[PDB]
């Protein structure tokens, strides 16, 4: 079970469960992600953020 | 408060007085590149207030019939003061931005302007009509310089790409009935950790008006946009003799 | 040594993005929590400010008087994996008996999958993209019979010499991958790795690859990025003479362990040219569909 | 030497097969990733951004086409009028089409959640008005009179210092998921309308212009998904790309 | 040499056998011949009940 | 008995897979390993090594091809004159051809790491004088005259008794690895120029020969990398060895 | 690799046979199920009837 | 003159920043470089020809036949390694028959 | 797992991480080899080594 370190997604903080049969990681299945989601970082990317029961502009 | 702002870096000043809060693009404030990221030997330069300031570029007229303009970054830029000249000597380079763009009216005014910013922004041609013909935009299309250039399809961005989906990409509204200006700022994006600064354009700017200017005969007509930017964190390397383009 | 005051309590050299948002686990979708009437001043969820460019925030609790509803919906099926973790067409090479195109029983293709709108769209809506991938090939006869021929693919690395013709002496491979198979076998299933200088591939490249004065013969190079020129993918027919049968084959890619930045508008016009974003200009289309008034259906 | 019998199934080539393949390249290993931001890890990320919804999807030519991005208000007769209807199906045709949302579901056959609209007012500074913005649950026909589309869930608007207004259109359903409908006897997961009435009416001073535009804005909620990946309906290719 | 293709409802069906959506971008779908044994495929509970 | 299932991918004959196969000799053990010196375990090592480089690669005919090995100076008029140039492309076709770095990198399509040249001078020993050495980063046309080339990276050669000194060629790109690139539109992956100028003159007693040649030597540094192995360019065959 | 040997029996295809074969969805996440009255887990029930 | 290659340095001829280098060796290792299949043989069985005219060959065993390889094991000197070969076979046209 | 020690790279410092189903060594894979470099032995085969920062010829 020693294998190159040579996939697409080294060096990234989700890790993933995968099968090899082979000396290169890039050869191995899709597997399972981690479902995370930052919806913050397209859909509120504001610099002060306001509360929902205010008025955005005061 | 939250409509009123100063904005100041270097030896320059922003105020006003009918903001809109401030866009951080993809909610990430620019940075230098890091020892474990960077890929060139040489020390690069950081000349830090000398070209850390905001650089008025050029005015527009808004009127009734208007369909909208674009600039690219940093070609608005490349030639302009000491961040022109180091552009230009120097092989290298990586920065952020900070756009304010004026457009002020009285309260019988109306109108709306949407003011995003797309990386990348390929533009692509007409085709010849018909399509058959394979061209590519001119050299004022490609890259029109600090006096911008004026859409010809505003409703495909002249990319075949909808308007309607430009939200996605960081932007704010220039509504004249709640404020007069907008404020982006944008990191380093690129794929590189340094890129040329002539050859290569990072993003681009769009003002499309999506509601019409309109106002009753008697009030002003003209009704000027203005653009306002300022480098962040800038960095070159790859120092020889200046080359003009 | 640094003595004067801004240079001491300079903030340059700051290298870590400072961040504004963080990611949260969410394997199902959000529940509903029970909410009330209420009748008071100063406190409107309802309006919003557009302007500033920011999704509105008001949710059901504070809009309408709702029950708890234990939400199970899992969120699996739209990650990136299995979203682009299909097959699909890509590039089509023909070897008739007698043609024009490739007279000789052997041709080169250029490794681009910007070809075919399907998966031109589904991979053009973001910028950056960094991935493995997973091809197929599919090899038949015009009228899809399948016969006992013998095919050599090869991979060519940019840099490596070109073949020329049937009996070059490039696919000798001492170095180039290769792939003897049999049209009666299974199709041949090869994966490759990620092979960019950069750290992803970018579909869309807003630069010139040179310097120098852009007249018109040196005008192509706009939006042209040799950061995604991957090489040639040859194929040939084994032996010393011509082939018996005329073969057609399909290339299928897969992707998998991917990761995409910036996201950008899909397109809504057809496809012209390949690594161009040109469009029909006199045949421009509404995104949608249309009616005729707007308060009747 | 290990004995082994072959089962149905050998030999075909699924293309949403999960599997494992030998590497043309031994020991090759990539570029380092440097930081890029704005990386993207779910489609729902993308769903929850407000996009101009095409309301005003009547006009066709080229001169014209920009008109389709807003729809207009002026004085009226005070008696109650209509302004505009739409449906509110993500991924049917219709003005659905020009949002995000809209493009992404058309991927997906099955959906559910609760969506938003959010309205933009661009009159005059000086200009005041109501509005009745009303959503009628599944069965109903189309509203007749402001009345009638009171009965549903609605919202009333009122013209000030905030330019927008939301109204959300709440998951009112039989089924867990919505297939997709279209033209025919697949439409019993339909998912109501929408309609705009007046509720006073747009008054505006001496020196100020008698018409004023409305943005329409759309976007999904938190609890949206969608389900069961397929081919998108158009297809943008009429002969050979190239 | 066959092919075979699973449309789920909404997706634009074939309407010749040169028709473009035979490129499965998205669909599931399954290349054998008949030489071959027979094809065999899992389908999950698709209901939206 | 035990139930499989074939995938697609069975039968083929990848050259680069690494598997297993049948012995023909059972029980085969083989000569034992003496010590012999010189041991190479990596390609890197034989990248290290300094071999001349063809900067005067003019002369094509056999009874001059061996004054592509150094290049002359002589006593000028003291204006900053120019003495020849060349790019620094080790696996382009050009003057590092002739290197084993080149031959090497030849097989490699990506590179990544900084280069050195060291120059001798082989005039008599009563010759003095001084050159500038510059590189001129990517992007840039090749400089006009001396006040053009210092604005590079350069260093000042002083001949004395030591013959030799070394110009370091530092990594400066965009991209972490470079494509090797050719004729036409990929050359964006340029690595720059290196000329060589006059600093004061060549200066001569009486008695000693007035030109002098130069040999210079190319190699890597210890940062060099290779990458994405593929076959040489140049086939050295023209019909059937035999 | 591995050595095997193929034995009688290989490429049948018989109907009762319990097997695994190849999801064409992946991560397909069906329907809850709620509640529904009346269920049936054996025959035998329907018999004494 | 010594016959040793210059170590001078980027550090000490330039000013340099700092950069965590994190590029692979690996490739470059003799397994990786020699590990990959190539041509050295062919044998011709004509039904009618001078060659081979009985339907039997014998064949030498020697890769210096063909210039790829030869010149890629010819970089040294002594070499010690396992081998492993695959005989491709079919017709000029270069179908696949029952023999 | 009992086989006969019988392949190339026997009785050399280096070890590899192979996979074999047979009683020869020699029919496995390649493998992952180690990353040592001497490149002094070709590159400073001099005598008495001399510093950087020094006059090579004083
Ligand atoms: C013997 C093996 C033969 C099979 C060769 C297949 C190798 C494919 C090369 C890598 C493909 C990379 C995927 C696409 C990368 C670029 O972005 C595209 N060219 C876009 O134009
Ligand atoms: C039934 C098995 C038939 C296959 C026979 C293949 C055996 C090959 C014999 C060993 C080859 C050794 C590799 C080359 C060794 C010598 O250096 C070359 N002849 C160089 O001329």
């Amino acid at each position: 079970s020693h294998e190159n370190s040579n996939s697409a997604t080294e060096g990234s903080t989700i890790n993933y469960t995968t099968i090899n049969y082979y000396k290169d990681s890039y050869a191995a299945t899709a597997g399972k992600q981690s479902l995370k989601q930052d919806p913050d970082k397209f859909a509120n990317p504001v610099k002060d953020i306001f509360t929902e029961m205010a008025a955005p502009l005061k | 408060s939250d409509r009123v702002a100063q904005l100041t870096i270097g030896n320059s000043t922003i105020t006003t007085q009918e903001a809109a809060n401030i866009i951080v693009g993809y909610g990430e404030w620019p940075s230098y590149c890091s020892d474990s990221d960077a890929t060139a030997v040489d020390k690069p330069t950081r000349p830090d207030v000398s070209v850390n300031r905001f650089y008025t570029l050029d005015t527009k007229l808004w009127e009734k019939s208007s369909k909208g303009w674009y600039w690219k970054f940093p070609d608005v830029l490349t030639e302009t003061g000491v961040f022109g000249q180091n552009a230009q000597f120097h092989y290298l380079y990586r920065s952020g931005f900070c756009i304010h763009v004026q457009c002020n009216a009285s309260k019988f005014h109306q109108g709306a302007l949407l003011v995003a910013v797309l990386p990348e922004y390929v533009i692509g041609s007409v085709a010849g009509g018909t399509g058959t013909e394979d061209t590519h935009p001119p050299y004022k299309q490609t890259q029109p310089g600090a006096d911008g250039f004026e859409l010809q399809h505003p409703y495909v961005l002249d990319a075949g790409i909808p308007i309607s989906q430009l939200t996605v990409c960081p932007h704010q509204w220039i509504n004249l009935r709640t404020n007069n200006c907008a404020t982006i700022i944008v990191p380093y994006i690129n794929a590189l950790p340094f890129d040329s600064a002539l050859n290569h354009c990072n993003f681009g700017l769009l003002v499309v008006p999506i509601s019409p200017l309109d106002y009753d005969q008697g009030a002003t007509p003209v009704i000027p946009i203005t653009i306002t930017l300022a480098p962040m964190c800038s960095e070159f390397a790859g120092l020889r003799q200046a080359v003009t383009q | 040594g640094d003595r004067v005051a801004d240079v001491i309590e300079s903030s340059i050299g700051d290298s870590v993005s400072r961040a504004l948002t963080r990611a949260l686990p969410a394997p199902t979708g959000q529940d509903t929590q029970v909410s009330s009437h209420r009748l008071d001043t100063g406190k409107v969820p309802a309006l919003q400010a557009a302007e500033i460019g920011a999704s509105s925030n008001a949710s059901d609790e504070s809009m309408i008087e709702t029950r708890c509803v234990l939400n199970s919906h899992s969120t699996a099926e739209t990650t990136l994996d299995s979203f682009f973790s299909r097959a699909g067409l890509v590039g089509e090479i023909d070897l008739p008996l007698e043609g024009t195109t490739n007279p000789n029983g052997y041709a080169n293709w250029d490794i681009d999958i910007t070809g075919y709108a399907q998966m031109r769209r589904k991979v053009e809506l973001f910028t950056y993209m960094r991935f493995d991938a997973e091809f197929t090939f599919v090899a038949c006869t015009p009228t899809g019979q399948v016969v006992p021929q013998l095919l050599q693919y090869m991979f060519v690395p940019p840099g490596a010499p070109e073949p020329d013709s049937r009996e070059s002496l490039a696919w000798q491979t001492a170095t180039n991958p290769s792939v003897f198979v049999k049209l009666s076998d299974p199709p041949a299933q090869v994966s490759v790795p990620f092979m960019s200088p950069a750290s992803a591939y970018q579909w869309f490249y807003d630069g010139y690859p040179t310097f120098g004065e852009h007249k018109q013969e040196k005008d192509l190079e706009y939006g042209a990025c040799p950061n995604n020129m991957m090489g040639t993918f040859s194929v040939r027919t084994v032996g010393t003479s011509k082939s018996k049968y005329p073969l057609v084959i399909r290339i299928y890619m897969r992707m998998k362990h991917v990761r995409a930045w910036i996201p950008r508008p899909m397109r809504n016009q057809n496809y012209l040219f390949k690594a161009n974003p040109n469009y029909a200009g006199n045949f421009i289309k509404p995104t949608g569909a249309s009616r005729t008034a707007i308060t009747t259906l | 030497g290990f004995p082994t019998e072959l089962k149905p199934g050998t030999n075909q080539f699924l293309t949403t097969d999960d599997g494992v393949s030998a590497p043309i390249l031994p020991n090759f290993h990539p570029t380092p990733c440097i930081h890029i931001p704005g990386e993207v890890r779910n489609l729902l990320e993308l769903c929850q951004v407000e996009t101009i919804l095409e309301v005003n999807n009547v006009p066709t030519n080229a001169t014209s086409l920009m008109e389709r991005l807003r729809f207009p208000v002026s004085a009226q007769a005070g008696k109650g009028e209509l302004c505009a209807v739409f449906r509110a199906d993500p991924g049917r045709s219709g003005p659905w089409q020009s949002t995000l949302l809209g493009q992404l579901c058309g991927y997906y056959t099955q959906w559910s959640g609760s969506l938003e609209v959010t309205f933009m007012f661009t009159g005059s500074f000086m200009a005041t008005g109501k509005m009745l913005i009303a959503y009628t649950p599944p069965g109903g026909p189309l509203p007749k009179d402001r009345a009638t589309a009171m009965l549903g869930t609605h919202v009333i608007w009122d013209f000030g210092l905030q330019s927008s207004v939301t109204l959300v259109i709440p998951w009112i359903s039989n089924t867990h998921y919505r297939a997709h409908a279209r033209d025919g006897v697949f439409d019993y997961y339909t998912t109501g309308l929408v309609s705009i009435w007046y509720q006073t009416n747009y008054v505006v001073p001496i020196g100020a212009p008698n018409t004023a535009y409305i943005i329409a804005l759309a976007a999904a909620q938190k609890n949206f998904t969608m389900k069961l990946c397929k081919d998108a309906s158009d297809i943008l290719q009429t002969g050979t790309i190239q």
